[PDB]
């Protein structure tokens, strides 16, 4: 029975693990998903994928989630395998508040999900989880964060970054307008230029967008996903400001 | 790759095993020597460069105060077995209150290394996936006087009068058979290890380069070499001509 | 049983007797209850002897493992840790041990006192056993850091003796060790406390003595 | 490429186990050993592997009870892991049921294990055989192969250049019957010497021999009698 | 076998970053026997087409549309074998959910649980993935819902939707003919009307399965004589 | 037994113990060292029991605060430390307890200066001042009465020293030798007193 | 559970694997660390696009124990999973001895551990280099390196991941003994730069004491690799 | 039995118009008469219509709530809803009978509001609890802890249907503090939360201390 196996966690011939390469191929083939921090708080914007005009676009988000209350993520790569690690992400964070009566740091739970991963590359003979990560939260340690996790257990914080197809782009677009000190509004727009601009257009279209953000307002940590409507509107002030 | 660790070749020998055998071929030179009135073990360092400390690294470990080893090939898989041999000899030291054979050691230390073999489950279960590609020269002194044993991943132990190993093996092994005796004194089994070593180490013979280690039998303590040792047989040597 | 150990300016005294008992019939009077567990560090046993006897060689035989794997000399902290956390371990079982490990190190003199309930205290001065009080109460009353040897062998031997003239548990022959830098030494190999008592309490021979 | 003998589960379409022919195979590259018995005795012989001039001759035969031993040819840790199986299994025997153990159930014992070790992919068969000789009402030799077959037999040999040894008892399997322990000895040492290279002899150094029988616990012989023993053979075959 | 070093994954990467297993397990969906639901205002209809093989075959036999619980239908397209394991385990997750809270199991929760187990079948070692889609519908306080399960263990919220045979030319179908607000009767006409543009020759009440869930009542699978009066005109 | 208070205002919280070190009916030391286990990241924890669980617990306690501190490069929140001190000794309570009491002390920006009490239990409860053993009957009222808020450091000692005079005077162990951990103005100091 | 071999002997007589976990570490960045009297500074090339990636997030150079410092090479995953095992040993030890862990122990650890992961069905090895610089129980600063394959020295001064070869033989003319902290620092500093582009924000550099461990200040290493530049600039 | 009283505490929910009421005493115990807090609160906030009162043990009641909290959080995380008050309490009941034969030492209440969404109307909802999960739902009251007796006593004299905010306060406060004023192991305090779908009202009383 070894003629069939695979040798998933084998090293190659140049210290490479070739199944964690094609499952990065895999999440740069996957639609953008952009993340970004203002001074109001961590804004996750994606590309929805077009499937039919039939799919049901109400109270239906399916590349950005929350995790706890002060913890959400946007996936790129396999949904399956995110929703995977997004219950197990789930998961952690209430077994940290079990344990410790406190809310999980943010770079702890990042590196929860990351070692799963990572342990999926190094024992066993199965494949890894074809997913990359935009996890962004608030906690009182760290303020506003923003992660990016990639299938081989690797992580890095980031003040704005993107995954999926076509980040050279949006990164590109982020390190032009992206500033040290903006403000919700702001952001959002620049959110909604680097979807646009990553899609290969010029206005961009409510039916193909999701934006969410995450605040900590008077103390409550809070998290809005943007509705149709408030996409449009946004997008109305888009292209008013260009 | 293709095939399995446990494969028989069609001429009945496992390849792992034999593959495992090439592995030993490298390292430094040790030789070891045994006479009747202590066994001597001396081998040649390699230090890569200035700026390693040379005690960290060291090729005659003590397994016991009555046994000591020393090394060659995959140092990891060394430094494993010497471990797993300290422990299972200060176990039988404890259970029975007295110096274990050199000998039994040596039985241990071979059926660690095949181990990867999964032949029966007594005892412990199958842990070591492949072998350990380390051959040892294994000296000490116990209640049947001096005795220096070999052993190498194949499994197989032989006992010598005198033996090396390494990347120098041959040459060492060639100066050993037309120079040893049987009736040698210490002194003069001291002279012949540094001797053959010099002739087969390719830096010159210092303090530095060569470590020492005895077992005698009038303590049966295992033994190391400081400078003042090591200067005062470099002293009493032959002409390297 | 009664054993004790005290620092003084030159070391650390280690005194003992030498009874064992079944019940109330004495098994033997020629035990050791001071047990080398490494070239620098000694311990004395009190309580189960058995329990004492295993656990303490059981030590010496991990104590090994580790200064040969490490090539380097354990403390006697760490010593004492590994014994209180392998009979914390088995609390609740009925194990019986009155441990004091006592030893030379890189950290100077140290000792402790170790039982079965897990109980590890660092100290200056010990003493275990049914006669441990008996021997408490001559020590302190008589105990100065600055003693030398002669006087504190002098001291330990009297505790002892006093603690088995008062402690039907304790008796036979009284051992007092030296701890020093370079290990140990047996200054009292063994003494009966027969010619003990007839030296200190009743020297006359004349008379029964009146407690 | 056979591509039939990677695996040991495999059957070639000829309905053969190549892995375990190996296994065998490994077994005729060892040193040469004798068993021969009469009607009281078994006596063992086998030459002792030598490395190198400065090494100590490898051990051929083994005590595995008070009135069995054995000898061994191919991989040797293999022939020690069964080597302690035996003798574990003689000593429990004794320790439940206070007698010694039956040699056909320890045998048989020793076969199970052999092919237990046949019919999973994650294990390989025992590379080495054994030759089994004991005392139990009757002296019996018996050999054991890494198939988990087993046989008894009257005078049996094996290792490189078994042949020759064959042959001598082919020749004189008539005699051992009626022979004293003596001439059983000679007819065992002259059938291992038939099995020398060219150059070589049999010295006190190089050979191993054991007796076992009816009142004769499994013994080695001694360096005396083993030299007097060598030296009668050399002179009776000078004749 | 199931455990040891026989454990690894069947279903692996390749260098363009696919899955070929779910997608082989994608084409066997494809070339199945076409279904569809219909998610309609005041309810929601799967359907399918269930051609007999042989007049000797016993229609009753064979549902392809099944109950996980009350207010929860199923419909797959696909192996039967397959699905006659999930739909146990699902029957299994809602009896699980209900002694916990009470309850019946919200249609969501059934859907993620069920999917996370299809998944699991995509990356576990020694199995190949499951080979069929599943159209969920079903009723719960927070409206009526209608979740299409993948090979891969991705699932999907539908307004409507066709698994199986021609879906794409089915689909279009569909879409040119669904509004969000229709009523049971003319989602069953349209659910039957795509099956017959579907269905090679000519439908009837043996042809075809309905299960509807409506007006918030308990999931109920049309018999014989009720397909046939929707099938009158 | 082993007597135990805490004191907590707006701008310190300070622990006592006895230094006693009890086998059976002798003192082992006067000066004991085993009650307080003083933790990275201004954390106290201050035990009484059996000399034995004491060790065991506040060790595994120190332990693994100091691991998930080096773990995730930061100090455990003061809260976060007393409810893992209060779950672990809960989960040992129905397997194999620990009959230890604690006292939980620490400062952090986020909360200021707490005092946690937990007993052997596993009952846990944030206080002002609260007190263990015996000696706990006979020095809880004094705290009442004298403790307020705004109270200054010098303040709290003198609140001890009358405690540790009655504990001397009334408490049947008549315990005289006490060790004092207060934490203030972002530096704990530790302090010994004799009455 | 799965159990084959990955790591096994080639024809040659070697672990292929651990050749290509070494192939792994010599992707990496590099990391120098230096000995003296009683400290050792330890520095590391740092990635990090400008304005975009947080530098404070990735850490190369981490604290073991409350005496122990640890940098690494090679892959980043398998490094946060062996440093979170080394920790957790750490405190084991200290629990287990009531002394905190040694240096040199914690680097046989190390060692014992990759060791283990090239002689155990189903796992592959991990693909790091480490530098360990801590105290040993005499109080004696000591640096020691390990490798995939398992095996361990003690160094004055070594360098490990990509082109470490360069930054060996740079060290080996210029390192002396017992020098002070900031000329310690400055051969850091150049034994880094001999192989990484100059810039204060491509290396992080930190030093080891018996109080603890510092990070050298930005202006510091900015105000170092301006005498660099000079230095080259003069020499050229 | 004796378990229960070394903390002592009580809680008591009650339910008007439009509006439900949950009341605890705040102390607590130690020994059976030590008072060692005079702040432990026994009412515990799941989510804006549910709401736990747990008596009994202290280190069961903490148990029990981290379990519930986490439980809680998981279900409406994955759920993006709400949890409903009844699903809750059915719960509730399944963990207390999980530990059927080693339970926790804990005399629940759930109180809170039923939606029936229509607009939306906001139906009390009242449950006790024995410490193996069995259920008890009401309309006018519910009590628990070791003061049940003199809280029945209270209630059933005292509980008025169909009271608007203000005479529900009134009424659960007077049948709590009555009820106290009797247990010499229960008060030190008590709080009163009335809940309505728009406020809710966190009130301490100014009630005995001995
Ligand atoms: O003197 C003693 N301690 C001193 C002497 C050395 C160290 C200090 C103790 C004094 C009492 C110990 C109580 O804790 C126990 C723990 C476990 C078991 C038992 C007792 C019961 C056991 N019993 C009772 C009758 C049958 C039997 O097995 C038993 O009392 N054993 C004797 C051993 C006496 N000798 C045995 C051989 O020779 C050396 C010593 C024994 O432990 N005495
Ligand atoms: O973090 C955890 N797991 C990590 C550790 C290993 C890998 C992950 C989970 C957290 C899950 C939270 C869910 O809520 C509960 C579910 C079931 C039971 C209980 C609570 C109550 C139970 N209680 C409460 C006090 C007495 C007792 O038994 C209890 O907390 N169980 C602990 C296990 C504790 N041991 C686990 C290993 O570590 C040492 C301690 C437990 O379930 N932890």
């Amino acid at each position: 029975a070894r003629r069939y196996d695979s040798r998933t966690t084998t090293f190659s011939p140049e210290g490479r693990l070739y199944q964690v390469e094609y499952a990065l191929e895999a999440i740069n083939n996957a639609s953008i998903t952009i993340g970004l921090i203002t001074k109001d708080g961590v804004i996750l914007g994606a590309d929805k994928v077009f499937i039919s005009k039939l799919i049901d676009k109400a109270n239906n988000y399916e590349k950005i989630y929350k995790i706890d209350k002060h913890i959400f993520c946007g996936v790129a790569g396999l949904n399956a395998d995110a929703n995977i690690l997004i219950n197990q992400s789930r998961l952690y964070a209430q077994r940290y508040l079990y344990n410790y009566n406190e809310v999980q740091p943010v770079s702890q739970l990042v590196v929860q999900i990351c070692d799963i991963k990572q342990s999926y590359t190094q024992y066993g003979g199965l494949r890894p989880y074809g997913v990359s990560f935009l996890i962004g939260g608030y906690d009182t340690k760290d303020g506003y964060q923003l992660y990016h996790t990639d299938p081989s257990g690797n992580y890095s914080g980031w003040f704005a970054t993107a995954i999926g197809t076509n980040n050279l782009t949006a990164s590109s677009v982020l390190k032009q307008e992206w500033k040290n000190d903006m403000t919700l509004e702001e952001g959002l727009l620049l959110a909604l230029k680097t979807l646009a601009k990553s899609t290969d257009t010029e206005i961009p279209k409510s039916e193909k967008i999701e934006l969410a953000y995450l605040t900590n307002k008077d103390g409550e940590v809070y998290q809005k996903y943007l509705t149709e409507k408030e996409i449009e509107e946004l997008i109305k002030l888009y292209t008013q400001k260009y | 790759y293709d095939r399995g660790v446990n494969t028989f070749s069609p001429e009945g020998r496992l390849f792992q095993v034999e593959y495992a055998l090439g592995a030993i071929k490298l390292g430094s030179t040790a030789v070891g020597i045994c006479v009747n009135d202590g066994v001597i073990l001396a081998s040649e360092r390699r230090i890569s460069s200035t700026l390693i400390e040379k005690d960290s690294v060291e090729k005659l470990l003590s397994i016991d105060d009555h046994i000591g080893c020393a090394m060659s090939g995959l140092m990891a898989d060394a430094r494993t077995l010497i471990d797993y041999a300290r422990v299972e000899c200060n176990h039988y030291k404890f259970i029975y209150n007295e110096n274990i054979n050199i000998k039994s050691c040596v039985e241990l230390i071979s059926e660690l290394a095949l181990d990867f073999s999964n032949l029966s489950d007594s005892k412990r279960k199958k842990i070591m996936s492949r072998p350990f590609g380390v051959a040892l020269l294994i000296g000490g002194v116990d209640k049947n006087g001096p005795c220096l044993w070999y052993t190498e991943p194949s499994g197989t132990n032989t006992r010598f009068s005198a033996a090396s190993i390494g990347s120098a093996q041959e040459g060492a092994e060639l100066l050993l058979q037309e120079n040893y005796k049987k009736d040698m004194t210490f002194e003069q089994a001291e002279i012949l290890a540094l001797t053959v070593l010099r002739q087969v180490m390719e830096d010159k013979l210092s303090t530095s380069n060569v470590e020492i280690c005895a077992i005698k039998k009038s303590d049966q303590t295992f033994y190391k070499y400081n400078t003042d040792d090591i200067s005062r047989i470099i002293d009493v040597l032959p002409s390297p001509v | 049983t009664t054993t004790l150990a005290f620092k003084f300016k030159d070391g650390i005294i280690v005194a003992v007797d030498s009874r064992a008992s079944m019940g109330s019939f004495i098994s033997s009077q020629n035990v050791e209850k001071i047990i080398e567990i490494n070239k620098n560090i000694l311990g004395t046993m009190a309580g189960g002897a058995a329990d004492c006897l295993y656990w303490e060689k059981y030590l010496g035989k991990i104590i090994k493992i580790y200064e040969l794997r490490n090539n380097e000399k354990i403390s006697v902290r760490a010593a004492s840790t590994i014994l209180s956390n392998i009979l914390y371990q088995y609390k609740g079982y009925g194990l019986c041990c009155g441990i004091i490990l006592s030893g030379y190190d890189h950290t100077g003199f140290n000792m402790f006192y170790v039982d079965d309930s897990g109980k590890k205290v660092e100290g200056n001065l010990f003493s275990c056993g049914s006669g441990s009080t008996y021997a408490y109460s001559i020590l302190d009353s008589a105990y100065d850091y600055n003693l030398n040897l002669d006087q504190a062998v002098e001291l330990a031997r009297n505790a002892i003796y006093h603690a088995t003239f008062r402690d039907g548990g304790s008796g036979g022959k009284v051992r007092v060790f030296h701890i020093h830098k370079n290990g140990y030494d047996k200054i009292i190999e063994g003494e009966d406390v027969f010619d003990l008592h007839y030296h200190y309490t009743n020297p006359e021979q004349k008379d029964q003595y009146v407690m | 490429r056979n591509l039939y003998d990677t695996d040991n589960i495999i059957y070639s379409p000829e309905g053969r186990l190549y892995q375990v022919e190996y296994a065998s195979e490994a077994i005729k590259q060892g040193t040469c050993a004798v068993a021969i018995k009469s009607k009281d005795y078994v006596v063992v012989s086998g030459l002792k592997k030598c490395i190198s001039k400065l090494s100590f001759p490898q051990e051929k035969i083994f005590k595995i009870d008070d009135y069995i031993g054995i000898s061994m040819s191919g991989i040797t840790s293999d022939a020690k892991v069964l080597t302690k199986f035996m003798q574990n299994e003689c000593l429990s025997h004794k320790f439940l049921y206070n007698e010694n153990i039956n040699i056909e159930s320890l045998v048989r014992s020793v076969a199970d294990k052999y092919q237990k070790n046949t019919q999973k992919s994650s294990k390989r068969a025992f590379g080495v055989g054994l030759m089994i000789a004991a005392y139990h009402n009757e002296p019996c030799i018996f050999e054991t192969r890494p198939n988990g077959s087993y046989f008894e037999y009257d005078a049996l040999s094996f290792g490189a250049r078994s042949h020759a040894s064959k042959t001598y008892l082919e020749k004189n399997l008539h005699l051992f019957e009626e022979c004293s322990l003596e001439e059983l000895i000679l007819h065992c040492l002259k059938a291992l010497k038939c099995s020398l290279s060219s150059e070589s002899e049999l010295t006190i150094s190089n050979t191993a021999l054991a007796v076992v029988g009816k009142n004769h616990p499994w013994q080695e012989i001694s360096s005396l009698q083993l030299e007097e023993y060598l030296s009668k053979v050399k002179m009776d075959a000078e004749q | 076998m199931a455990d040891g070093e026989y454990s690894f994954s069947l279903t692996t990467f390749s260098p363009t970053g696919k899955l070929v297993q779910i997608e082989y397990a994608l084409n066997r969906v494809s070339s199945s026997s076409p279904a569809l639901g219909i998610r309609a205002k005041n309810g929601v209809i799967i359907a399918t087409e269930k051609k007999s093989p042989n007049e000797l075959i016993e229609e009753n036999s064979i549902f392809k549309i099944q109950q996980i619980s009350e207010h929860i239908g199923i419909v797959y397209a696909g192996m039967p074998g397959d699905f006659r394991v999930l739909l146990k385990r699902a029957r299994k997750e809602a009896i699980r959910y209900s002694l916990q809270y009470g309850s019946e199991i919200l249609v969501k929760e059934l859907v993620k649980i069920i999917a996370s187990i299809v998944q699991e079948f995509t990356q576990t070692g020694g199995v190949r993935p499951f080979g069929l889609s599943l159209l969920i519908c079903g009723v719960d306080v927070y409206g009526y819902h209608l979740y299409q399960i993948d090979p891969s263990g991705c699932y999907f919220n539908w307004m409507a939707t066709c698994v199986g045979k021609d879906y794409q030319n089915n689909m279009s179908f569909l879409e040119k003919r669904y509004n969000k607000d229709i009523e049971i009767e003319d989602a069953i006409h349209t659910a039957i009307l795509t099956l017959k543009e579907s269905y090679e020759g000519v439908l009837n009440e043996k042809n075809i399965e309905i299960g509807v869930a409506y007006d918030n009542k308990p999931f109920k699978i049309l018999t014989q004589n009720e397909i046939k009066d929707y099938l009158i005109e | 037994m082993d007597t135990l208070i805490g004191l907590r205002g707006n701008n310190f919280v300070v622990l006592a113990a006895d230094t006693y070190s009890i086998n059976s009916i002798i003192k082992l030391k006067n000066d004991d060292n085993t009650k307080f286990y003083d933790i990275h990241g201004n954390k106290c924890l201050l035990l009484g029991g059996s000399i034995g669980d004491r060790l065991q617990f506040g060790e595994f306690i120190r332990k693994n605060v100091h691991l998930y501190q080096y773990q995730n490069n930061t100090d455990m929140f003061v809260k976060s430390f007393a409810f893992f001190t209060r779950k672990n000794l809960a989960y040992y309570l129905r397997r194999n307890p620990f009959e230890v009491n604690c006292l939980i002390a620490g400062y952090d920006k986020k909360d200021g200066y707490q005092l946690y009490w937990c007993d052997y239990l596993s009952n846990m409860d944030s206080v002002n001042k609260g007190a263990h053993g015996y000696g706990a009957y006979l020095v809880s009222a004094i705290l009442d009465k004298y403790y307020h808020e705004n109270l200054t450091v010098d303040e709290a000692l003198d609140i001890f020293k009358l405690c540790f005079e009655e504990l001397k005077k009334r408490f049947l162990l008549t315990q005289i030798n006490y060790e004092l951990r207060i934490m203030y103005d972002n530096k704990v100091e530790t302090q010994y007193v004799t009455v | 559970s799965y159990d084959r071999a990955i790591t096994v002997f080639s024809p040659d007589g070697h672990l292929l694997q651990v050749e290509h976990a070494l192939e792994a570490v010599k992707k990496g960045g590099c990391a120098v660390a230096i000995k003296s009297s009683n400290f050792a500074v330890l520095a590391v090339e740092k990635k990090n696009i400008p304005k975009l990636q947080n530098p404070k997030t990735t850490e190369k150079l981490i604290k073991l124990d409350e005496h122990n410092c640890l940098a690494f090479a090679g892959l980043n995953a398998d490094a946060r999973v062996l440093v979170n095992k080394t920790r957790l040993e750490c405190q084991r030890y200290y629990l287990n001895m009531d002394e905190p862990a040694p240096v040199d122990y914690i680097a046989k650890y190390v060692a014992k551990v990759q060791q283990k992961f090239t002689h155990r069905g189903g796992v592959r090895p991990f693909g790091i280099a480490t530098l360990i610089a801590g105290f040993k129980n005499n109080k004696e600063i000591c640096i020691y390196q390990t490798e995939p394959s398992g095996i361990y020295a003690a160094w004055k001064a070594q360098a490990i991941g990509k082109n470490a070869k360069i930054v060996q033989e740079f060290l080996e003319k210029n390192y002396q003994e017992n020098m002070e902290q900031k000329d310690c620092i400055f051969l850091a500093l150049k034994a880094i730069f001999e192989v990484v582009e100059l810039s204060s924000k491509n290396v992080e550099v930190a030093l080891l004491t018996e109080k603890d461990l510092t990070f050298i200040e930005e202006q510091e290493i900015n105000s170092m690799v301006e005498l660099i530049d000079q230095e080259r600039t003069k020499n050229n | 039995g004796s378990i229960y009283n070394y903390n002592g505490g009580c809680v008591l929910g009650m339910s008007g118009s439009n509006c439900v009421a949950i009341a605890c005493d705040l102390r607590l115990g130690a020994n059976t008469f030590t008072t060692v807090s005079t702040k432990f609160s026994k009412i515990f906030k799941m989510n804006n219509n549910v709401y736990v009162g747990l008596s009994g043990l202290a280190t069961d009641i903490q148990t029990l709530y981290e379990i519930l909290r986490y439980r809680v959080n998981l279900y409406e995380v994955r759920q993006d809803a709400e949890m409903d008050v009844e699903c809750f309490a059915n719960m509730l009941s399944s963990i207390l009978y999980s530990n059927r034969f080693s339970p926790y030492f804990v005399n629940p209440i759930v109180v809170g509001f039923k939606l029936k969404h229509y607009k939306v109307n906001y139906e009390p909802y009242l449950t006790a609890y024995d410490l193996i999960g069995a259920k008890c739902e009401t309309r006018d009251f519910v009590v628990n802890g070791v003061t049940s007796e003199q809280l029945f006593g209270m209630c059933e004299s005292l509980y008025v249907k169909d009271q608007d905010e203000n005479g529900l306060f009134e009424t659960i406060s007077q049948c709590l503090l009555s009820a106290l004023d009797r247990d010499c192991i229960s008060g030190w305090g008590a709080e009163v939360l009335v809940l309505t779908p728009e406020k809710i009202i966190k009130k301490k009383l100014k009630a005995r201390m001995d």
